[PDB]
C-alpha cells in the first residue's frame, strides 16, 4: 500500500490530486498552505497537500 | 451511565480521583480549533479566538479541539466519558480554523493570551515541521512565566535516524508527547527523535465531539491531553508546585518502555507523579 508520494514534491497541486486519487481513490484530500500549523490527529483516509504560494507541492504528501 | 475511556485508567488517573483530586481550580488552555461549549459533558470556563474569520472560540467547526478538551476535562457525572482532570477550569483558545490549520501568528497570539490570563497549563495538540524564532520565544515565555506547556509530538512515524518531532513539541521548553496503544506499544504513526519526552494513550481514544456526540480518534493529538490533564491533577494535589516540578514529576515516574528514541521516558503514571518521592515503575 502506497502511503507517501515524494515524487510529487515540486509538481502542481492538480497533478498531485490526480496521482493520489489513482493510488487511493477514496482519499479525502485537503489543500493547505505550506508553513501552517495543523492538528495532530491521524486520519488514515486523509491526504493533506501543502502548497507554496504558486500552488505547487512544497512538502512530501503522506497519509494521515 | 458514564464510561471511563481506557487511556484515563491506563495513566492511573483514577488513583488521583480516589484521593479526591480532579484538577479543581487549575486553568487549562486547549489551544486548538475551539471547544463546543454546548456539549453536556464539558464545562468551558472562558476563552478567546485568534482566527480572523471564526471569531467564536465556543464553536468548534472542526471537532478536534472538542475531542482534545474531553480527554483533558470531560465532566464527572452520569453521562458520556470521564476526563483526566474533570474539575479543571477549561479555556477554549481557538487558533485553528475549520480545516484544521492556522498561521504561526495565530498560535503565538493564543499562547500570549494564555500567559496574560494566568493559565496554569497549555495543551497544543498541533504543530508544523519547521520552527520559528517567534514561536520558540512564545513557548519559552510561557514556561518562564510558570505555565506547564504540553504538545503532541506529531504523526510523522520514522525516517531512519532522523528526528520527526514537530514544533513546538521539538523545543526543549515544551513537553513533547508520543502515542502508545492499550498494550503500551508505540503507534506506527507516532513521531520519533531525542526530543520525544513521554508517551500516553493515542489509539482509539473515546472523547466528546461537537453536537453532543462521542467518538474514537487516533493521534499524538489524543496522547497530549492525557499529559496536560495529568499536569492539572498534579497541581490540584500540589498547588504550589512549579511547572518545573510538575514536569519533572511526570518525567521521573514514567513506566519505561523501549528505546528513548521511540518511546522517550515511557508511559506517564500520574499516581506515581503526584507522590512526594518519585521513581519509575
Ligand atoms: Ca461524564
Ligand atoms: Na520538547
Amino acid at each position: 500500500m502506497k502511503t507517501e508520494w515524494p515524487e510529487l514534491v515540486g509538481k502542481s497541486v492538480e497533478e498531485a490530486k490526480k496521482v493520489i486519487l489513482q493510488d487511493k481513490p477514496a482519499a479525502q484530500i485537503i489543500v493547505l498552505p505550506v508553513g501552517t500549523i495543523v492538528t495532530y490527529e491521524y486520519r488514515i483516509d486523509r491526504v493533506r497537500l501543502f502548497v507554496d504560494r504558486l500552488d505547487n507541492i512544497a512538502q512530501v504528501p503522506r497519509v494521515g | 451511565a458514564q464510561s471511563v475511556p481506557y487511556g484515563v485508567s491506563q495513566i492511573k488517573a483514577p488513583a488521583l480521583h480516589s484521593q479526591g483530586y480532579t484538577g479543581s481550580n487549575v486553568k487549562v488552555a486547549v489551544i486548538d480549533s475551539g471547544i463546543d461549549s454546548s456539549h453536556p459533558d464539558l464545562k468551558v470556563a472562558g476563552g478567546a479566538s485568534m482566527v480572523p474569520s471564526e471569531t467564536n472560540p465556543f464553536q468548534d467547526n472542526n471537532s478536534h479541539g472538542t475531542h482534545v478538551a474531553g480527554t483533558v476535562a470531560a465532566l464527572n457525572n452520569s453521562i458520556g466519558v470521564l476526563g483526566v482532570a474533570p474539575s479543571a477550569s477549561l479555556y477554549a483558545v481557538k487558533v485553528l480554523g475549520a480545516d484544521g490549520s492556522g498561521q504561526y501568528s495565530w498560535i503565538i497570539n493564543g499562547i500570549e493570551w494564555a500567559i496574560a490570563n494566568n493559565m496554569d497549563v497549555i495543551n497544543m495538540s498541533l504543530g508544523g515541521p519547521s520552527g520559528s524564532a517567534a514561536l520558540k520565544a512564545a513557548v519559552d515565555k510561557a514556561v518562564a512565566s510558570g505555565v506547564v506547556v504540553v504538545a503532541a509530538a506529531g504523526n510523522e512515524g520514522t525516517s531512519g535516524s532522523s528526528s520527526t518531532v514537530g514544533y513546538p513539541g521539538k523545543y526543549p521548553s515544551v513537553i513533547a508527547v508520543g502515542a502508545v496503544d492499550s498494550s503500551n506499544q508505540r503507534a506506527s504513526f507516532s513521531s520519533v527523535g531525542p526530543e520525544l519526552d513521554v508517551m500516553a494513550p493515542g489509539v482509539s481514544i473515546q472523547s466528546t465531539l461537537p453536537g453532543n456526540k462521542y467518538g474514537a480518534y487516533n493521534g499524538t493529538s489524543m496522547a497530549s491531553p492525557h499529559v496536560a490533564g495529568a499536569a492539572a491533577l498534579i497541581l490540584s494535589k500540589h498547588p504550589n508546585w512549579t511547572n518545573t516540578q510538575v514536569r519533572s514529576s511526570l518525567e521521573n515516574t514514567t513506566t519505561k518502555l523501549g528505546d528513548s528514541f521511540y518511546y522517550g521516558k515511557g508511559l506517564i503514571n500520574v499516581q506515581a507523579a503526584a507522590q512526594h518521592h518519585h521513581h519509575h515503575h
